[PDB]
């Protein structure tokens, strides 16, 4: 709810922090590349994928605008290393969910992420496993962000990448909710990681996951679900639309 | 108190004692320590009994350990899975010597009301009453007023 | 071919169990399906529930314990669905009670279910030496006094027609089968290894040509509850103790040219619409007499 | 104070292997300090022990006592917990376990008299208690038949043993 | 000892259970449908029931007129018993009145409330209880007997 | 008089756990035919009482709109009018209420 | 199973109301009338009186009290009672009851089958006779 009552309450005095809160992060993902709806079957062609995703690398111009701030920021810096070290730092997020080892999980993830994938999932057993990468990770674009008060500098990094998974999801009780182990299903993630310039200890993380438009809707849950109509007062007419 | 406690019949642990008797002590475990006042007995014990003790009883395991501790402890382990514990707890070499053999002369059963002090299978030989056992029988087992 | 009463059951069971097992061998691997529910009482009701698998009594579950008890018929379109039957398709779902104002649908469901079991009450009542061709389940409308089942009996059975101990005894393991409470499982069979099952019985084979000859892919609509299946025409209701008051009325041999068939006539009610004594008993008058409607 | 109840909510269990017995759900869900006294809290508390949640809201709803609607939201409260916050099909497949009221924190007045005399008063606390468990309403125990009763006897004169007799 | 008692009593006394009614009859007669306390309702009913058939003595007759006098309070309302109320009333001798029994009231008080009514008076139907209709299982199988008690006479 | 002595829980359990001390469950509880909800089977559904309840109000209202005094009441039946509907020659000549809502699918037209 | 309470006229129409009542009240004119005629049935062994005997009872209705006077000119006040319908109902010899006098049970007015049980409208129906107060 949105609410306030200004009618006695006042309003909460406005403060000077001493203060300013530091963030790690910023939320926002700024520019979101939005994968060709033909990407299905580009897929099992090896050499028409590779080569529209590096060519399209070399030709955007805001592509190596922004890998020139990181690399004239951060020196030993190189495109052609990353997509093996944020395919490293899924395997170990997605490794750090099953344990839930929630201080390595903080090192590793952003602040924008860890909510999300830490919340609605705390009180159920999580058991997911990597076994193929069928096109290794691929880097789709770079996008720096200057705040002009800060003189921070964020490098977001996009790796677009293919995968074979074996998720299951227990309920707090020990029974099966979500999906198998025995299926290692194919899953195709848009994924965004993020660096902090500035910061002296430069640390790569995680940012987000996007979900391009077209993308498959995912495995059928196995318990049953109602959804219920509006209620309804005692005088309220329901009306039916068509 | 006898309403208080369990109970239980007097018996062998494994019919003990009936084909051979069997020393139903298994283990015993001394903790002292070779500077406090407390374990002194127990010290002493330790130096010239316990040697000639383990002599007189091959079946039972002798664990001794000074360790930093300040209530002197022997722990009694039975065949019947039982432990007994107990304090060696400032006493004479005599004492803690009467005491071992206590624990090695015992059923590792339970200290309880012990109900009646024979147990015996099949005491019944050469019978077990019934009512009819005294009362003579009639010609044809009739009732008292049945007729034929 | 010789064969013992115990045999031929769990034949049947065991066929039954292989068809079932068939229609979950699809391999549906749980598709999401969905249901809106058009009743009168919670309007913009939705269930995603499983294809093939949930019923639309495990629909009623999502609302109230209230629809499972008073819920004996499920209007899916304009079809009497039976509440264990699973769903095939997306749809929208009415529920139906005797306290409705045009029950029709419910009461012929009812004087099924209750002919059926009337049918397996007789079947094994009898001695393993005599024989006992159960026929058909003739339906009537409700204004008539009773409902019916057919039965044809061993030929030196013949003489014979039932006392009131007899019919008493039929009545007892009635209201003892009752008791267990037996769900109602529908199964829907192509001909070819319906009458596979039944064999035996001569007039039942027929009855099976005859219903999948009517219908193009020829499908026959199989009922069951514990160790007893019938073939039978539209749905039955969700479980066996619904049934209160129950009787076997009495019986009246009618016979063909062709053949010597009994008429069973019984009379019974649900828990809901429980009958007085008095009533009752002038009901079970009226349902002495013959009353034949094939037609 | 104590707050034990809440938290047994929180309990992660290890998954299930297969081939065994699908483990029934459980919520626990309870609150505090109502201004209805423990007894009278009581009475309620026990009148729904054992039913089907439906029938148990039933009940609740049309009884004139005040509880009757606090311990009828909590129902409400549990019920929908208990379907979102864990997994449970078919929100009418639970039954009422366990029921019951404890004291809560009590307040403390003056009663006045007369010839100045003063009683003092309690103002009253109480929290009210609930297991959920998702499944048929366990069957209600029937009256041993004259067949058990005889058993027993049996039983009891065959348990018997002449004593004081070794 | 209670035996054969006509009249439950109710407020301070004979006097004041009567002005009690008063209102209540007041109420009854301009609003035409009111809801109260049963025992109270249940009471006045018989009041509510012989009003209308004071009314049905005309607006002339003496005694009926200053009956209405004091049984009406409001003096406005006394045209609508005798124009209006009275005359709507013919066919049916003493049918004037439907009383239903409402749900306990949702004051902490709880009291066991009713609401009662000049049949035919203009307000929204009272939902009131319907028979079961004549498709149900049971009623068909008393259709039977009917229609053979037609066809054996 | 004064209690010689204070009573066991044992004998207090045993009063106030008596049976017809009991709150008794109540089994003539059925479901509205319309709404669904509850009603014991000799009442009012409350629910639909309720619609009723509010309609009733609203026509009392726009009756009191029609009048122009505490006193002043007609001589003649009145009868209620919704969105779309004209008085008949059987009910002209009568007080006439013209509400806003289009006529309630329980409400009758009459 | 939470069986509700059920009552006789819950579920009947509009219409077989009045038919099941008709039907009962028929009934018993039926049932009354048939055995209005008990000398020609099977009348049960009538014997001579003997001097110890103890005559049959019966059951009444008060119906009020009036006074009623004598040729000698005393008033009296006497009892107006009223047989409605006294049937007697079963009997138990001498042995089964008292081991002194053979017991005979007998019927008060007539009422409603609706309002009573099972048990006892199986016993009147097995005799033929409509429900006693
Ligand atoms: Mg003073
Ligand atoms: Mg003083
Ligand atoms: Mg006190
Ligand atoms: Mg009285
Ligand atoms: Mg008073
Ligand atoms: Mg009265
Ligand atoms: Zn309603």
């Amino acid at each position: 709810f949105v609410e306030h009552a200004r009618k006695a309450g006042l309003v909460i005095p406005h403060e000077r922090l001493e203060r300013p809160i530091h963030l790690a992060c910023t939320a926002g993902i700024f520019d979101a590349y939005v994968p060709p709806e033909g990407d299905a079957r580009i897929s099992s062609l090896s050499k028409e994928g590779l080569a529209q995703r590096a060519e399209r690398l070399k030709k955007n111009v805001a592509s190596q605008l922004s890998i020139r701030k990181i690399r004239e920021s951060d020196p030993n810096f190189k495109i052609k290393d990353f997509p093996e070290k944020a395919k490293d730092i899924f395997i170990e997020a997605h490794l750090c969910l099953n344990n839930s080892d929630h201080d390595r999980l903080h090192t590793l993830v952003t602040e924008n992420c860890f909510p999300d994938m830490v919340w609605d999932i705390r009180y159920k057993t999580v058991r997911w496993s990597f076994v193929e990468s069928l096109e290794p990770p691929q880097v789709v674009q770079v996008r720096c962000s200057s705040l002009m008060n800060q003189g921070n500098i964020y490098g977001q990094v996009t790796v677009r990448m293919h995968t074979r998974q074996t998720l299951a999801i227990y309920d707090r009780f020990g029974r099966l909710m979500y999906g198998q182990e025995d299926v290692p299903r194919d899953v195709l993630e848009y994924v965004v990681f993020e660096k902090h310039l500035v910061d002296p200890y430069g640390s790569w993380r995680m940012h987000g996951k996007i979900i391009p438009p077209w993308a498959p809707p995912k495995q059928p849950i196995l318990k049953t679900v109602m959804i219920p109509g509006p209620q309804l007062k005692p005088w309220e007419e329901f009306e039916e639309p068509q | 108190t006898a309403r208080g406690t369990a109970s239980r019949f007097l018996t062998s642990v494994l019919h003990n004692g009936l084909g051979r008797y069997v020393q139903q002590l298994q283990r015993l475990s001394f903790s002292l320590s070779r500077d406090a006042p407390s374990s002194r007995g127990a010290r002493e014990f330790v130096e010239r009994e316990v040697t000639d003790f383990a002599r007189r009883n091959p079946g039972v395991v002798i664990y001794v350990n000074p360790r930093p501790c300040c209530v002197p402890r022997v722990v009694a382990e039975y065949l019947n899975g039982a432990v007994r514990e107990e304090s060696i707890h400032c006493k004479s070499v005599e004492e803690i010597a009467a005491l071992v053999q206590k624990l090695a002369d015992q059923s590792g059963l339970d200290v309880i009301r012990i109900r009646k002090p024979f147990h015996t299978d099949s005491p019944s030989i050469q019978g077990q009453w019934h009512p009819f056992t005294n009362k003579p029988t009639t010609l044809g087992g009739l009732r008292p007023r049945e007729v034929q | 071919s010789q064969l013992s009463p115990t045999e031929l059951i769990e034949m049947q069971n065991d066929l039954f169990n292989k068809e079932k097992n068939r229609q979950l061998s699809l391999t549906p691997r749980t598709e999401k399906i969905e249901v809106k529910h058009v009743g009168k009482t919670d309007p913009g009701t939705v269930f995603v529930m499983n294809k093939n698998i949930s019923t639309p009594y495990s629909c009623a579950m999502h609302l109230s314990e209230w629809y499972c008890r008073k819920s004996i018929l499920a209007l899916v379109d304009g079809q009497p669905w039976d509440m264990y039957k699973p769903l095939t398709k997306s749809c929208e779902i009415k529920f139906l009670t005797f306290k409705d104002d045009d029950p029709g649908e419910v009461n012929k469901a009812y004087w099924r279910s209750c002919a059926m079991m009337m049918g397996c009450v007789i079947e094994r009542a009898f001695k393993d030496e005599y024989v006992v061709s159960l026929v058909r389940a003739p339906e009537v409308p409700v204004i008539a006094g009773a409902f019916c089942y057919d039965v044809v009996l061993d030929k030196r059975l013949d003489e014979w027609m039932p006392t009131k101990e007899n019919l008493h005894s039929f009545t007892k393991d009635a209201r003892a089968l009752i008791y267990k409470d037996l769900p109602f499982e529908t199964l829907e069979v192509e001909a070819k290894v319906a009458l596979e099952i039944f064999q035996h019985n001569k007039y039942k084979l027929d009855f099976i040509e005859e219903k999948a000859s009517q219908n193009p892919e020829r499908i026959v609509k199989l009922h069951r509850f514990g160790d007893f299946i019938d073939v039978s025409e539209g749905p039955l209701i969700p479980r066996t103790s619904i049934c209160f008051q129950y009787e076997v009325s009495a019986v009246h041999n009618l016979q063909t040219q062709s053949s010597l068939v009994r008429r069973f006539q019984g009379l019974s009610l649900p828990v809901h619409l429980r009958a007085h004594f008095t009533i009752w008993n002038k009901l079970l008058e009226r349902s002495r007499k013959m009353v034949t409607e094939d037609k | 104070i104590s707050r034990k109840w809440e938290k047994k909510n929180k309990i992660v269990y290890p998954p299930q292997l297969p081939g065994e017995p699908r483990r029934p759900a459980e919520i626990y869900h309870c609150r505090r300090q109502i201004k209805y006294s423990k007894d009278k809290m009581w009475y309620l508390a026990k009148l729904i022990r054992g039913m089907s949640i439906d029938q148990a809201l039933a009940q609740l709803e049309f009884s004139d006592k005040k509880g009757a609607q606090i311990i009828k939201e909590v129902l409400l409260e549990a019920q929908d917990m208990a379907v979102r916050d864990h997994n449970v099909e078919f929100r009418s497949n639970l039954y009422v376990a366990e029921s019951t009221s404890g004291r809560g924190q009590y307040l403390k007045r003056i009663r006045y008299h007369g010839r100045g005399r003063f009683g003092i008063m309690e103002k009253v606390f109480c929290h009210y208690f609930v297991k959920l468990v998702e499944g048929p309403p366990p069957p209600r125990e029937a009256p041993k038949t004259a067949v058990a009763h005889a058993r027993e006897y049996i039983q009891e004169l065959r348990n018997r043993t002449i004593t004081h007799a070794l | 000892i209670s035996h054969g008692r006509v009249f439950r009593r109710l407020g301070l006394g004979p006097e004041s259970r009567i002005h009690l009614l008063q209102n209540l009859l007041t109420g009854l007669v301009r609003h035409e449908r009111i809801e109260a306390s049963w025992a109270r309702v249940d009471e006045l009913r018989g009041y509510a029931e012989k009003l209308i058939d004071y009314g049905k003595l005309g607006d002339t007759n003496e005694r009926a007129m200053r009956m209405a006098d004091f049984w009406l309070t409001e003096k406005d309302l006394i045209p609508k018993l005798f124009q209006v109320l009275a005359p709507r009333f013919q066919g049916q001798n003493g049918g004037y009145t439907r009383m239903l029994q409402i749900p306990n009231r949702n004051e902490q008080d709880r009291a066991k409330m009713a609401v009662i009514e000049y049949k035919g008076n203009c307000l929204p139907p009272l939902p009131l209880p319907r028979r079961d209709s004549n498709l149900t299982l049971l009623n068909q199988l008393l259709q039977g007997l009917r229609q053979d008690q037609e066809a054996s006479s | 008089a004064a209690p010689k002595n204070r009573r066991s829980i044992e004998v207090n359990r045993c009063r106030r756990r008596n049976p017809q001390k009991l709150i008794k469950v109540k089994n003539n509880i059925d479901v509205c035919p319309e709404c669904g909800h509850l009603k014991q089977k000799h009442i009012l559904c409350g629910y639909c009482y309720e619609k009723v309840r509010k309609e009733t109000a609203e026509i009392r209202r726009q009756m009191g709109k029609q009048e122009g005094g505490p006193f002043r009441a007609p001589t003649t039946e009145t009868v209620v009018l919704y969105s779309g509907e004209t008085p008949s020659e059987q009910d002209q000549g009568k007080r006439i209420i013209e509400r806003e809502r289009k006529r309630p699918s329980w409400f009758t037209q009459n | 199973h939470g069986k509700s309470v059920t009552w006789w006229d819950e579920h009947l129409s509009e219409e077989n109301v009045p038919f099941v009542k008709q039907l009962v009240s028929d009934e018993n004119k039926a049932q009354l009338a048939s055995k209005l005629c008990p000398l020609k049935d099977e009348p049960w062994p009538i014997h001579p009186w003997e001097p110890g005997s103890s005559r049959v009872g019966l059951i009444a209705l008060k119906l009020g009290m009036m006074p009623l006077w004598t040729k000698d000119g005393q008033k009296h006040v006497v009892t107006l009672l009223q047989v409605q319908d006294c049937h007697v109902l079963k009997y138990t010899p001498k042995e089964n009851h008292n081991g002194r006098m053979a017991a005979l049970t007998v019927g008060g007015k007539t009422v409603s089958h609706f309002h009573k049980s099972a048990s006892i409208l199986e016993f009147y129906q097995e005799l033929g006779l409509p429900p006693k107060q």
